[PDB]
Formats: C-alpha cells, sequence, structure tokens
RNA sequence: GGGGCGGUCGCCUCCUAAAAGGUAACGGAGGCGCCCAAAGGUUCCCUCAGAAUGGUUGGAAAUCAUUCGCAGAGUGUAAAG
RNA sequence: UGGUGGCGAUAGCGAAGAGGUCACACCCGUUCCCAUACCGAACACGGAAGUUAAGCUCUUCAGCGCCGAUGGUAGUCGGGGGUUUCCCCCUGUGAGAGUAGGACGCCGCCAA
RNA sequence: GGUCCGGUAGUUCAGUUGGUUAGAAUGCCUGCCUGUCACGCAGGAGGUCGCGGGUUCGAGUCCCGUCCGGACCGCCA
RNA sequence: CUUAUGACCUGGGCUACACACGUGCUACAAUGGACAGAACAAAGGGCAGCGAAACCGCGAGGUUAAGCCAAUCCCACAAAUCUGUUCUCAGUUCGGAUCGCAGUCUGCAACUCGACUGCGUGAAGCUGGAAUCGCUAGUAAUCGCGGAUCAGCAUGCCGCG
C-alpha cells in the first residue's frame, strides 16, 4: 500500500433483506442487500424455495 | 500450476551480471556472500587459481546466536570473516554481492567488514 | 478470511482425499484475481478511463493501473501512446475479500442470471468470466455511473488440469 | 432494486412501478392495493417494510427475466414451426392481416 | 563505347571481388546533406515477436490470463556486422 | 551434501525412479527498515507450523539436440593434353549433409 | 526509340499539396408548379480513386513497375 | 358453343408489397392527461325485431327474461361542458402503433380473411420543405348521437342536435 493513493479499507458487515450475515470488508462501512445467495433461487441449490415456475404444452378444449 | 521461477535461478543471472564487471585476483580477492533463508555465508575467493582464502558462516561451531539469520548474525559473521582475512591478512577486498540488493543483512556484513578493518 | 478459514479447514482436505495426493501441499490454490478494464477509447473522450479508474478503485480496495497499449493499430484509430484500459491485481486477504463480495452479493444482483458458463476454461485450470454491468456491490453510487461497460474477471489457480479447478470452484461457490 | 430494475425516485409509486417490465398501470394498481402501502406515496420517502412486502408478490407474478425469454421462446417456436404467421414474423410483414399496400412502416 | 541530347559529379552500406587488404565499367541494389535535452552518462531491475486457449464493448487484430516460444522482435534512420 | 569456478551442450532438451534428521528450497505474517508506474509471488522484513510437491542431487535410457576420422568422391596448387562458353591425365592436397561409434558430464577449491 | 505529363460519381473538373475528411457543376431519382411538356422550386444517392507491388499507425494523394492516352525530341554527315 | 367464352362443385384470389400519389382518421400535449361528481339535445329505428329491470362475469358479454307492431315499451347512461383532487413540462400518467398471452360475439367455418374485451409490451411523432386546400356567423372549428348496407364488419356515407 502506497498510502494516500489507495482508498480506505475497513470491516463492513452485510445485512441481506432476509437477515443473513457475512463477515465482510469493503471500502464503505455497511451494505443493504436485497437478495442473498441463500435466497436467490439459482444459489438455492436448484430452486429450493423461490419459484413461480413451470411450462407445459397443453392442448385442452374440453370444457 | 503457473510457472514460478526459482529465486536462486533468477539470482544466478544477476550474480553473473555483476560478476562480469568484477572478479577477485591475488591481493585483491573477491568478497562473496550467501543469503539463504535460514543462514548467511561469507566466502573469499581467488579466481586466477580457483581457490578460496577465507570463509565464514552462521552455522559455524562457535559464537552461535539465536538470530542465525538476522542482521546481528550478519554483522557477527562479517567481522568473523574479517579476522579470517586478518590472520592470513590481505587487508584489501573488492565487493561482490551475490545477486542481492545492498540494503539488508548483506549491508550489515559490509560495514561489519568495514569497521573491523578490511579496506574495500 | 471466512473463506480462508473454510478453505483451510474443509475444502483442501476434502479434495485431497478426493484426488489422493501424496503431498498435502500439492493442493490447488487460487493465486491471483486480476480485474482488467478495457475502454474503446480511440481518442473519443479522455474522461472515460478517467472515470473508470476511480470507479474501479471503489469496486476494489485500491487504485488500479492504467494499462499501456503495446502497438498502434489504425483499425480503431488507435495511436500508440495514448492510454487505453485499466488493470488491477488482487491478492492476499484482498482476493478472498473480493471473491466474498462476488459470491455473496454480486451475481445475485445481476439483472438476469443463469448458471455460469460450463467451459470458459483455458485448458490448464484457469477461468475467465465476463460480466456486463458495473452493479457489483450495491453501495457503488449507482446514480453517478454513465457508461455501462461491465468487468472482466480472471481467476488464476495452481491447477494443471481443468477438472481440478472445475471441482474446486464448486466448493468455492460458483454456480454451473 | 425492486426486481433488478431501478425506480425513478421522485415520482408516485403507482407511476413508478410501471417502468419495470411486466406490469402496466391497471395491473400495478391492484397489486399495490393488495400490498396496502397507501398507493399515493412518493417512493423517495417510503419505509423499508412497505418497500419489501411487494417483493414476494412480484416474485409470484412474473417480470422481464422470465417474460422476455418465454415470449422469445414462444415466438421462435412460431418461427421454426412452419406457420404462415411465423414466416410473416420472419419476413417482417404484418401479422394481424393488415394490408401491405399502403402502410406498416412501423415494421420493415 | 564519336559528339549532341539523355544520365551522372560529394559522402555511407552490400554484391560484383577470384576465402588478407585493395580492385574498374554509362556494372547490379539502397540511403545521406538529419534527428535525439534525452532516443545521452551512471546505478538498479527485467526479456521479446508470433501462435494456441478463455474472456463482452471486441473483432482478424484495442485490454487482460495461462502455456509454447534462440530470437522470427527490436536495435532513431539505408544495408551490412 | 551445500557455496563458487574452469572446460566448445561429449555439459543440453526429453522420458521415467528415488531423497530431505542436516543443508537447500518451498512455507508463515508484514510490525519496522525497504517495495509493489496496482500487490509482501517481487524486492526486502523476521521465523520454522509441515512439505519432497516443485526447485535441487543422484540412478537408467541414444527419442531429439551435440561431437565425430577412417577408404570414397566434389573442389583445388603445380605440371601436361584436347574435338576448348568446356572436359581429360599425373605428383600432391583434401569436400559436407554419411555412417563406424562417443556422449543423457569432467576437473577443482571452502563449509559436512 | 528516349524524356516529361496526367489516369478521380455516368460526363466534365477540383481534392492529387495537408499521408490522418473523398468534393463541385452537370446528369439521374422523388416531390412541387404547369392542362401537358420544358424551364423554375424543394429534397437524395453515387465514386472508394488506371492496375499491380513496396514503406508506415495509417496512403487518393509517398516510392517503384505494368497498361492507357497526350506533349517534346529523335540531330552531324 | 353446347365434346364451351354455357352450367355445377370445392378451395384460392379480389385483402399481395421493394415504392409513389390522393382522400380521411389519430396524435405530437398542462386552453392538457388521469380519477370522482353534477348535468344539458335533436333526429331516427325496432317482429324470424328492439329486447327492460334483475343476477353472473373485471370486461367484451352470458342467464332467466318485463314491455313494445310503439308520442306508452325498447334501442338509449349523449358527449363536449362545469366543480373538485392529482400529475408538474418530460418522448412524459403524451401518443398509442406493432406484436405475445388469455378470451367475447357472429357465422358450417374468423388461416389467407372480421370485429370486440382483459392483459403485458410499448413505436414513430416534441406542429411538419417546395407548395397547397376548405370556409362570410349557428358558419368555420370541435362534441357526441342515429340510420342504411346487415349473421358478424364503418375512421366511409347520409342525417341529427
Amino acid at each position: 500500500m502506497k498510502a494516500g493513493i489507495h482508498p480506505n479499507f475497513k470491516k463492513a458487515t452485510v445485512k441481506c433483506a432476509c437477515g443473513n450475515e457475512f463477515e465482510t470488508g469493503s471500502v464503505k462501512e455497511e451494505v443493504r442487500v436485497e437478495i442473498c445467495s441463500e435466497c436467490h433461487p439459482f444459489y438455492t441449490g436448484r430452486q429450493k424455495f423461490a419459484s413461480a415456475d413451470g411450462r407445459v404444452d397443453r392442448f385442452n378444449k374440453k370444457y | 500450476m503457473i510457472t514460478k521461477t526459482s529465486k536462486n535461478a533468477a539470482r544466478l543471472k544477476r550474480h553473473a551480471r555483476v560478476r562480469a564487471k568484477l572478479s577477485g585476483t591475488a591481493e585483491r580477492p573477491r568478497l562473496n556472500v550467501f543469503r539463504s533463508n535460514k543462514h548467511i555465508y561469507a566466502q573469499i575467493i581467488d579466481d586466477v587459481n580457483g581457490v578460496t582464502l577465507a570463509s565464514a558462516s552462521t552455522l559455524d561451531k562457535d559464537l552461535n546466536v539465536e538470530s542465525t539469520g538476522d542482521t546481528s548474525a550478519a554483522t557477527k559473521v562479517g567481522e568473523l570473516v574479517a579476522k579470517r582475512a586478518a590472520e592470513k591478512g590481505i587487508s584489501d577486498v573488492v565487493f561482490d554481492r551475490g545477486g542481492y540488493l545492498y540494503h539488508g543483512r548483506v549491508k550489515a556484513l559490509a560495514d561489519a567488514a568495514r569497521e573491523a578493518g578490511l579496506k574495500f | 478470511n471466512r473463506l480462508k478459514e473454510k478453505y483451510n479447514k474443509e475444502i483442501a482436505p476434502a479434495l485431497m482425499t478426493k484426488f489422493n495426493y501424496d503431498s498435502v501441499m500439492q493442493v490447488p490454490k487460487i493465486e491471483k484475481i486480476v480485474i482488467n478494464m478495457g475502454v474503446g477509447d480511440a481518442v473519443q473522450n479522455a474522461k472515460a478511463i478517467d472515470s473508470a479508474v476511480e470507479e474501479l478503485t471503489f469496486i476494489a480496495g485500491q487504485k488500479p493501473v492504467v494499462t499501456r497499449a503495446k502497438k498502434s493499430i489504425a483499425g480503431f484509430r488507435l495511436r500508440e501512446g495514448m492510454p487505453i484500459g485499466a488493470k488491477v491485481t488482487l491478492r492476499g486477504e484482498r482476493m478472498y475479500d473480493f471473491l466474498d463480495k462476488l459470491i455473496s452479493v454480486s451475481l445475485p444482483r445481476v439483472r438476469d442470471f443463469r448458471g455460469v458458463s460450463k467451459k470458459s476454461f483455458d485448458g490448464r485450470g484457469n477461468y475467465t468470466l465476463g460480466i456486463k454491468e458495473q452493479l457489483i456491490f450495491p453501495e457503488i453510487d449507482y446514480d453517478k455511473v454513465t457508461k455501462v461497460r461491465g468487468m472482466d474477471i480472471v481467476i488464476v489457480t495452481t491447477a494443471n488440469t481443468d477438472e481440478e479447478a472445475r471441482e474446486l470452484l464448486t466448493q468455492v461457490g460458483m454456480p454451473f | 432494486r425492486i426486481a433488478g430494475v431501478d425506480i425513478p425516485r421522485d415520482k408516485r409509486v403507482v407511476i413508478s412501478l410501471t417502468y419495470i417490465f411486466g406490469i402496466g398501470r391497471t395491473t400495478a394498481q391492484q397489486v399495490l392495493k393488495e400490498a396496502g402501502v397507501s398507493e399515493d406515496t412518493r417512493v423517495r420517502d417510503l419505509t423499508e417494510e412497505e418497500l419489501g412486502k411487494i417483493r414476494d408478490i412480484i416474485d409470484k407474478l412474473k417480470v422481464e427475466g422470465d417474460l422476455r425469454r418465454e415470449v422469445s421462446l414462444n415466438i421462435k417456436r412460431l418461427i421454426e414451426i412452419g406457420s404462415y404467421r411465423g414466416i410473416r414474423h420472419r419476413r417482417g410483414l404484418p401479422v394481424r392481416g393488415q394490408n401491405s399496400k399502403n402502410n406498416a412502416r412501423t415494421r420493415k
């Protein structure tokens, strides 16, 4: 580190909207996260609990 | 695995680079250092015959110090090889750092030799 | 830091049992993350790189390096000598800090996300990623960004084959 | 922000959520009424829980990251399926039976 | 290789040049009448060009990363060393 | 076994195999010298958790690279011919791309 | 046969020098005017530079050579 | 010609599309847009027809259905307008073009090739060159409303205020 030419680096915790924690550093001090890796559905393993999904080819005129 | 060169292998080029400009003849022999990560060696070499005049190291059987790799040991081994020059006295020696940079334990050895009295 | 603790504790033992390494420090290790900015400059405006530099010093923790063009090519009207692109390498605790931000906040915040590319490898255990948006961590002041050129992400490991890097990056946390 | 896309901050929320891809005025208003968060707010100075309880409803309806691709897949289905409608889509000619003598500069 | 007309007149490089040096022709090929306050001097440290593979704006090449890579690249400028 | 040297790589590039208590080196962390046109891999800084994996040293091999005369020729000094933009004879001299094989190291000096 | 010139939108000339932008009239197309046509009035495109090769980050424009034309000279007996 | 320029039948075409011309419609906005409320016309049509109220459906519409051969009943809640709240001058709460999805009606049948509804998406266009047209007051300009043609289809026409 040539001092002065780098911005300040310090501990900066994470608050996701779901309330998950992460012991993080950043140039800022605090980050609000709308969606984390435990609730965004692709990193929920595979669509664990975030889904409104499905697709069929339905051919139904029986009413 | 990314090709990381050996530090000694990189050091040989700089040592040959500096050795191209200077070499230690009779009554003007070459100082030589080693800066291993655990030990510091010093050697005095005559080139026209390929023989060594005097030498010293941190792992000498006497004056061992818990430093053994720090600048205190560097000064002690420098003045050790200064008296090793003194008993079969040359009273002159050209400097040759071993592809290192003249700032640290090498510098400690240098002025150890200086105040102990080997004229550069 | 947390990732370093998990890598020391569980990642490296699991894979060293998995590849049956005789010396335990034959373990593949992620060596350098380098972030390379590229501007389509060609003498259009000097301030594009003069904005990207302090944008990237906010994205990372330190100042980047303005890359130097190698040779002139008039196919873009690129005269050799005027600056193009920026670069910064990250290592130490800094690399784990950045990869932390990446996995934790960044890829979930992309406008559309499917799984990361299956075979962006070099063939010798390195990986390259291309992202289109500067919106990596949300405390960039998003109102100040004007241009939309995203980032280039290069992770370099001691992996000799693609498979070891592919497997290790899974427990690092890259989706596929 | 809300669902990827940012929001013009100084306007009313009912006008502001229509900038996202997938809801118009009428569809926005009724989910906003179900949200129950006033429906006459400046989005610059609302609070976080009334900001966040709409996330779950827009998750169960659908927006750009899914509508864009499903309409794309359906329309290329119509393309390579061999339809007259698909080949009209391919050639840029109008689809809803409009006359090509005098108009349709909106296409081509 | 009769004059006129044409071309040339000084300097530098190669071949002609007959393995020392030198060696002609209106013999065969190029360059020069500068430039550089550093494109010097010292000290210290490195290393190319090209190709393959990934990566977006971005490619046939702009910028990165890896690997191969005696020299193909540079060496202010002509050729030679 | 480490340090440093001379010998044209017959010294290499390869392919495999062993070693580490000691030495050497990977490693550990930058706090203070010092540094990274950005960074403790790099420079230095001061230790020693485990590690022969690599570096390094030994063992094997002619795949590549290298060295290599013997008799043959091509050429050529000097003589002597001929039907002479070129050929031939003699006293010498001796081509290289070709193999017989050599070699996948030799000699020190100081510290075990 | 030698020397010197030029070789650019369909046509005629600039640019060819400024190595770092391809332009001007005319023609052509569309619209307006007129009963119609012509004049007249609004709009618009075009060449990517005789050819080939070489230098340079980059040649229409630098340097050679090929081809096409034009000018000059080809003399003393 | 009657062994087709005459008949029959199905399907297609009359709706195509690189462009141009004309006639119209709608916009480019705050003398506005959205939302709520308050009103105020004439002139016509209706029996294989108009179809009330009520109920269902967000809506196109659906269901049982009252009355009316009509100055009784129905079509049929006129709109512009006015009052208030909001938007705050932007390609926008302007403008809705074109598309995807799901539907409504009619008709044997809505693909070429109908109209309408709920959705989502949201185009160009920020007053238009050379030119050029209509119009002497209930006119121009704007505002809706009927009728014919008619299974369904009107920005066109005719007429009404």
